[PDB]
């Protein structure tokens, strides 16, 4: 729902989602071949 | 050879009468002088 | 030793940089004078810096108006070997009987 939904919010009041007690896999978000820009600062995109 | 930047040269002359198929003879190699430069060598080439 | 007038310049210091982000670790008894850009995943920068290109050679910023922890320190490392090669820097003494 945070990626594919009916509509989103604005910048003055944006959606704040917390991920807790759930395993996450960032491997699917890298080989999607559908994103325009993938800026990931601080940590390397392949060693996170 | 190159250990700790030191250059080692082992030269020894041995008379033989042959063009190929080096014999099974034994001959030691004695050094002449140590060259302590202290650099790294990764490539070499002979001159004709 | 701390240098207060040798390397402490008012207009900063840009001649001395230190590697922070590069993946290639310098092994002992080695040297690397390559100035490249750190690559983070895709887009190998290596000098075409841009999208996902970090500057590894961070600057010090030596200034005389900073604290003791930010002043430049000239460090000299003197290495040698023992029981490995004949001594030549010994400063030979006199020959006795």
């Amino acid at each position: 729902e945070v990626f594919n939904a009916t509509r989103f919010a604005s910048v003055y009041a944006w959606n704040r989602k917390r991920i807790s007690n759930c395993v996450a896999d960032y491997s699917v978000l890298y080989n999607s071949a559908s994103f325009s820009t993938f800026k990931c600062y601080g940590v390397s995109p392949t060693k996170l | 050879k190159n250990i700790d930047g030191y250059f080692k040269i082992y030269s020894k002359h041995t008379p033989i009468n042959l063009v190929r198929d080096l014999p099974q003879g034994f001959s030691a190699l004695e050094p002449l002088v140590d060259l302590p430069i202290g650099i790294n060598i990764t490539r070499f080439q002979t001159l004709l | 030793w701390n240098s207060n007038n040798l390397d402490s310049k008012v207009g900063g210091n840009y001649n001395y940089l230190y590697r922070l982000f590069r993946k290639s670790n310098l092994k002992p008894f080695e040297r690397d004078i390559s100035t490249e850009i750190y690559q983070a995943g895709s887009t190998p920068c290596n000098g075409v810096e841009g999208f996902n290109c970090y500057f590894p050679l961070q600057s010090y910023g030596f200034q005389p108006t900073n604290g003791v922890g930010y002043q430049p320190y000239r460090v000299v490392v003197l290495s040698f070997e023992l029981l490995h090669a004949p001594a030549t820097v010994c400063g030979p003494k006199k020959s006795t009987n």
